[PDB]
RNA sequence: UUGACCUCAAAUCAGGUAGGAGUACCCGCUGAACUUAAGCAUAUCAAUAAGCGGAGGAAAAGAAACCAACCGGGAUUGCCUUAGUAACGGCGAGUGAAGCGGCAAAAGCUCAAAUUUGAAAUCUGGUACCUUCGGUGCCCGAGUUGUAAUUUGGAGAGGGCA
RNA sequence: UCUUUGUAAAGUGCCUUCGAAGAGUCGAGUUGUUUGGGAAUGCAGCUCUAAGUGGGUGGUAAAUUCCAUCUAAAGCUAAAU
RNA sequence: ACGGACCAAGGAGUCUAACGUCUAUGCGAGUGUUUGGGUGUAAAACCCAUACGCGUAAUGAAAGUGAACGUAGGUUGGGGC
RNA sequence: UUGACAUUGUGAAGAGACAGUUUC
């Protein structure tokens, strides 16, 4: 709201906040990113370093969708099963009957290793795995199977 | 015209304030404070019969 | 042929049980059909051939197929209709040799 | 200008864009309106619901293809195995498509149990004769809601053979990389005696 | 029928038949006015597959063009801005001959609607073109619930619009990733991608 | 000599139609510079203002010579996103879409290319009458250099069978 | 309240032959313009100019193999805007 | 040195898109009802599905790969207990 | 202004090089 603001303070002072000498004007410096090479340049190069040039290659017609893989860890691989069934899977550890976990239903594309489950097998079906994921699965005594 | 005139509020602070309201209405010295003439009602809150 | 089953690879994707839907009458747009190579036969009798056509057939018979494919790759806009239309020529050569 | 430690910003307003500022005030309105709309189209054709049947079709793409969703209309596969043709099902409310094509059996089996489904919930009233009472649904798609098909069963026994999944991903990338340079060096190697 | 046989034929343009009846027939329309009524259409196939019909209220224009680019009409050749405008003599006009014919064929009839055109011969100085235009007004065409689509107003002057075939190509509107610019209208387009959308409720 | 045909004319011939206005929105054409780049020419402003032609209550677009690369979607339009992204750019300043997904609304179709050939089965007009947004009889004309029926690719058509 | 009509009209299953589908157009070169479209996004001028198991497209130019997808160069159409 | 003969009334850091720091609030590995739908005492209030945005993973030009040796380590300080 | 292609066709000679092509 303007009765809160710094122009309703200013009222009476010549300046409004800008100053006598420096006497704020239109655009002193340019307009937006006007001379980053030539009088910016010590901004540009300490608080935008790389900004100017290229690096890399190409893409003509890239399709994010292409690249929808995204990663759950094997720290949350546990809050895919409904807390309901959580516990119950929780104790009792079976390798006759284990948790199956569809991580493509859930929404990930692939499952890292941030590591440390607890020691219950489960069947994760995911796209994609971690090597190292994939070992901490089978010593919890699990498999991960390949779905697409 | 483009100046904002709608504000949105989280529906979960909504309901807050919602619920705190319907909690106020049940304090006599607030009922009062705000300015009804509840200095002879019964009991607050003041519940009739579905008749109504 | 059939899906792999997994999310890469040479034949990858989901393992689904197949229906091979009717063939759509269209994808015989381009069929030839009996009414029309005569149309066709008849009209290329009647009409005869272009200046360029001519200069086509008179380079197979001098300098080869590979300088006509050429020529006829400049009057034509590619390589894939030189090839086709020196193959049309060399069979009207033919037809016209033969016998 | 730039000065102090900012993002770099790219507020394209540049041209004369003050020209063209919609602003959305008539969004109460609208939302009146539509419901207007459709109580009158309702009242127009009542008893009928107000949309037509839609089958259910995979989204495409590796991003989409876990869900099925609704699609434009009916296969003519589809209506001839439900046993109708695709201009009596146009005129008793199935939308037909004649585009799109079945190669997925358990789609195709769907759709047509679907068909079943609004055959056997339908009433068709006569072209002539006392049509008998029939209260007005209005939502073919909240009578035959699209569900998505059960991928699989909540627990079942550990079957491990000690394959590695992640080898086999690895594998199955290398097959595919190498397969046009090892098709060619067995193309020379048989040229070569 | 015959007409599969002119279709053949017609595509033979370089053939000596065609080559003699294209000289003489170019001959005899640089004779006549720049915009003149054919009695019957000169390719009757090509005018019913663009839908001519041999019925009262089908009438044949015949018109020539001139050939060539759009010199632009400033004096002296004189442009008063920067040189990326400074161009005059290898500018072309955005629609083609034959849209340049359909409109002045149009702008002679204006009783009448053009359907349709077609070329029908060319020289170094002028394309010659041939359009097909229907009589609103006629009884065969009011009735005949095949044509009378062409009686509403809002098919008024569809060739000033770019609305016949050469007027919708001039104006790319095709489908698919080619034509992003022009599908809907590249006015239309560039109007919904200038423009400002803000809710009640500002997202 | 007479009668046709073709092409081209004339009439204050019978009946019609166009022009101009408005122009917020719409479909095209033509088309700047101020400006920004702290100078400036490519660039930007902007495929904009001005100029010109053409509509309607909406216009335009529209039932894929589409999108995709999936277990595939399925006319067009619009919103929310995609995304200030892929990409373009003295790669500077700046510029910058599209597929997927949710939603509003949903609607599909028509000719040309096919001998009715045991029957131009088609149509304007005039005239008389009538139940007059028209109908019937009669006549002239149009039309075979093709008007009807039949088919439009999703198909469909000749034959046989039911 | 009248009415009329089936040898009208339409629909469906099996067997056979067939199945016509738009050219100075597509496409190519070049010039100009335009686009985010980058060995060239669209448009236009000039020159060249196709085919029919063909043609277009598949966002790096080219040759050789496939594969996928649609069916241009003719036309109509309400609503959501 | 420049403006000011006098008086009344008017008269100049605003709004918007995107964003930085800070602060308040809600909820929290989540969070955001208001594109839209439902409903209504009707531009309000109330209610809601699926998506989508940002966040919970980074790094590389990219193909790609992807976070516990150990009481999630040792040493030195460290408020409080 | 100069060249090329198109407008642009038809006879011969005959520089020829060589069933024919090709510039001249
Ligand atoms: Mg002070
Ligand atoms: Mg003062
Ligand atoms: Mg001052
Ligand atoms: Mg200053
Ligand atoms: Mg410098
Ligand atoms: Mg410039
Ligand atoms: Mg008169
Ligand atoms: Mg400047
Ligand atoms: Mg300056
Ligand atoms: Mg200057
Ligand atoms: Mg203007
Ligand atoms: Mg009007
Ligand atoms: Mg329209
Ligand atoms: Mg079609
Ligand atoms: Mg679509
Ligand atoms: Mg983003
Ligand atoms: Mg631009
Ligand atoms: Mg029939
Ligand atoms: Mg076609
Ligand atoms: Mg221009
Ligand atoms: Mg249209
Ligand atoms: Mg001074
Ligand atoms: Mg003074
Ligand atoms: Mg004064
Ligand atoms: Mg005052």
């Amino acid at each position: 709201p303007s009765r809160f603001t710094k122009t309703r303070k200013h009222r009476g002072h010549v300046s409004a906040g800008k100053g006598r000498i420096g006497k704020h004007r239109k655009h002193p410096g340019g307009r937006g990113m006007a001379g980053g090479q030539h009088h910016h340049r010590i901004n540009m190069d300490k608080y935008h370093p790389g900004y100017f040039g290229k690096v890399g290659m190409r893409y003509f017609h890239k399709q994010q969708a292409h690249f929808w893989k995204p990663v759950l860890n094997l720290d949350k691989l546990w809050t895919l099963i409904p807390e309901d069934k959580r516990d119950q899977y929780l104790k009792s550890a079976s390798k006759e009957t284990a948790p199956v976990i569809d991580t493509l239903a859930a929404g990930y594309g692939k499952i890292l290793g941030k590591g440390r489950i607890p020691n219950v097998p489960v069947i994760v079906k995911a796209r994609f795995v971690s090597k190292l994921a994939e070992e901490k699965i089978r010593a919890a005594g699990g498999v991960v199977e390949l779905i697409a | 015209t483009w100046r904002k005139w709608n504000v949105k509020v989280n529906h979960n602070e909504k309901r807050y304030a919602t619920a705190s309201a319907i909690a106020a209405t049940a304090v006599a010295s607030l009922v009062l404070a705000r300015g009804h003439r509840v200095e002879k009602i019964p009991e607050i809150p003041l519940v009739v019969s579905t008749d109504l | 042929t059939v899906k792999t089953g997994i999310a890469i690879g040479l034949n990858k994707g989901k393992k689904v049980t197949s229906m091979t839907p009717a063939p759509k009458i269209s994808y015989k747009k381009g069929a030839a059909s009996n009414r029309t190579k005569f149309v066709r036969s008849l009209v290329r009798e009647i009409a005869g051939l272009s200046p360029y056509e001519r200069r086509l057939i008179d380079l197979i018979r001098n300098s080869g197929e590979k300088r006509a494919r050429k020529v006829a790759k400049k009057r034509l806009g590619s390589f894939t209709r030189a090839k086709a239309k020196v193959e049309e020529m060399n069979n009207i050569i033919a037809a016209s040799r033969r016998h | 200008a730039i000065s102090k430690n900012l993002p770099i910003l790219k507020n394209h307003f540049r041209k004369h864009w003050q020209e063209r500022v919609k602003v959305h005030f008539d969004q109460a309105g609208k939302k009146v309106s539509r419901r207007n709309a459709r109580a009158t189209r309702a009242a127009k054709i009542a008893p009928r619901p107000l949309d037509l049947l839609r089958p259910v079709v995979r989204a495409p793409t590796v991003k989409y293809n876990r869900k099925v969703r609704a699609g434009r209309g009916f296969t003519l596969a589809e209506v001839k195995a439900a046993g109708l043709t695709a201009a009596y099902a146009r005129t008793i409310g199935i939308a037909v498509d004649h585009r799109r094509q079945n190669r997925n059996q358990e789609i195709f089996d769907a759709n047509v149990q679907r068909l079943k489904e609004y055959q056997s919930k339908i009433i068709v009233f006569p072209r002539n004769g006392k049509a008998p009472e029939a209260e007005q649904v209005l939502s073919a798609a909240a009578t035959f809601p699209i569900a998505q098909p059960a991928t699989d069963v909540e627990a079942r026994a550990v079957q491990d053979n000690g394959e590695s999944a992640f080898r086999t991903l690895r594998l199955a990338r290398s097959e595919k990389k190498f397969r046009g340079i090892r098709e060619k060096r067995a193309r020379e190697k048989a040229e070569a005696e | 029928g015959a007409y599969k046989y002119l279709e053949e034929l017609q595509r033979k343009k370089q053939s000596d038949v065609l080559r003699f009846l294209q000289r003489v027939r170019v001959w005899e329309y640089r004779q006549k006015n720049v915009i003149h009524r054919a009695a019957r259409p000169t390719r009757p196939d090509k005018a019913r597959r663009l839908g001519y019909k041999a019925k009262q209220g089908f009438v044949i224009y015949r018109v020539r063009v001139r050939r060539g680019n759009r010199k632009r009409p400033v004096p002296k050749g004189a442009t008063y801005g920067k040189p990326t405008n400074q161009g005059v003599n290898e500018l072309k006009y955005q629609r083609s001959l034959r849209a340049t014919a359909e409109e002045r064929v149009g702008r002679r009839a204006a009783n009448l609607r053009v359907l349709n055109s077609y070329w029908v011969n060319q020289d170094s100085t002028y394309k010659y073109f041939e359009v097909i235009l229907v009589d609103p007004q006629h009884k065969a065409i009011r009735r005949d619930a095949r044509y009378n689509w062409i009686c509403d107003p809002v098919h008024k002057h569809r060739e000033a619009r770019g609305l016949t075939a050469t007027g919708k190509k001039s104006r790319g509107i095709n489908k698919g990733h080619k034509f992003n610019n022009t599908k809907a209208g590249r006015r239309k387009t560039w109007k919904r991608q200038n423009t400002l959308s803000l809710w009640r409720y500002r997202k």
